[PDB]
């Protein structure tokens, strides 16, 4: 993942389970 | 704009 | 994933399960 | 992951389970 | 991971379990 | 991990369990 | 604009 | 814009 | 913008 | 913007 | 792979060569 | 692969070569 | 791999060559 | 790998060559 | 690897060569 | 119900 | 229900 | 239900 | 239900 | 249910 | 990709961006 | 990738960005 | 990658960025 | 990577950035 | 990496940055 | 038979 | 048969 | 058959 | 068959 | 067949 812009303007929950990048 | 998670 | 612009303007939940990128 | 911009403007929870990057 | 910009503007919890980077 | 910029602007908890970097 | 998740 | 997690 | 975690 | 963790 | 149920009821040989999961 | 039920009732040989799952 | 149930009921040989999980 | 249940009910040989988990 | 249950009910040989976990 | 493999 | 492998 | 491997 | 390996 | 390894 | 025979007989530039093979 | 034969007979530049093989 | 034969017969530059093999 | 044969017959530059093999 | 044969027949520069093998 | 790349 | 790259 | 790289 | 790299 | 690197 490149140049990701994560700006929800609120609450943010990121649950990532065993990524292979 | 809150987040609530329950399992 | 490139140049992603995640701006929901509220609550954000991202659940990603075993991605292969 | 490169050039990630995580600015939720609120509460942030990141749960990452066994990533392989 | 390179050039990560983690600025939630609030509370931040990062739980990373056995990463291989 | 290189050039990480962790500035939550609040409380910060980092729990990292057996990383291999 | 809140989010609620229940399993 | 708070976050609440319950398992 | 607080965070609360409960297991 | 505080953090509370409970197990 | 999740919830795999390998019960051949006999001899079992599994040869997996460079999986990326 | 999810919820796989491998029960041949005999001899079983699985040869998987460079899967990307 | 999660929740794998390997019960061949006989002889079992698992040869895994350079997995990335 | 999580929650693996290896019960062949016989002889078991596991040969794993340079895993990255 | 977590919660592994290795109970072959017989002879067990585990040969692991340069794992990175 | 046996299996035989030859290369 | 045996298995035989030959290369 | 035995296993035989030959290279 | 035995295992035999030969290289 | 024995194991025999030969190289 | 298998049995690829890349013989341009000149200059060769290969730019491959995030392949999943 | 298997049995690749890269013989350009000249200059060779290979730029591969985050492959998953 | 297996059995790769890189013989450009000239100058060779290989730039590989975060491969997962 | 196995059985790699890197013989450019000239100048060779290999730049590999955070591989996971 | 196994059985690598690096014979450029000239100048060789290998720059490897945080490999995980 | 040369190659020239410009961005 | 040369290669030239410019960004 | 040379290689030239410029960023 | 030389190599030149410039950043 | 020389190598020159400049940053
Ligand atoms: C885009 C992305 C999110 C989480 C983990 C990875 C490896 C990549
Ligand atoms: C686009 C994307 C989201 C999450 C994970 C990956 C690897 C990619
Ligand atoms: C994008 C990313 C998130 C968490 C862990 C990794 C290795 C990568
Ligand atoms: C992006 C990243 C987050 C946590 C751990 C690693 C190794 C990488
Ligand atoms: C990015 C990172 C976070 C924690 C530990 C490591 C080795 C790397
Ligand atoms: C389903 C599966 C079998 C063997 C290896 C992996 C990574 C996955
Ligand atoms: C279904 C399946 C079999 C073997 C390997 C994978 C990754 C998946
Ligand atoms: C499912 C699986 C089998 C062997 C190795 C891994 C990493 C995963
Ligand atoms: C599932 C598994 C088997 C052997 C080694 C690893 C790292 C994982
Ligand atoms: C699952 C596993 C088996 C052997 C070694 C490691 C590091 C992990
Ligand atoms: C055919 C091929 C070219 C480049 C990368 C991959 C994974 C495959
Ligand atoms: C065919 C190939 C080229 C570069 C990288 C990979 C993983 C595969
Ligand atoms: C084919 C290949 C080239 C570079 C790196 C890897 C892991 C594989
Ligand atoms: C094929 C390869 C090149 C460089 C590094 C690795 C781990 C693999
Ligand atoms: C193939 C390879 C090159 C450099 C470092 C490692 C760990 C592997």
């Amino acid at each position: 993942c490149d140049n990701i812009k994560h700006v929800p303007g609120g609450g943010s929950v990121q649950i990532v389970y065993k990524p292979v990048c | 704009g809150s987040v609530q998670i329950v399992y």
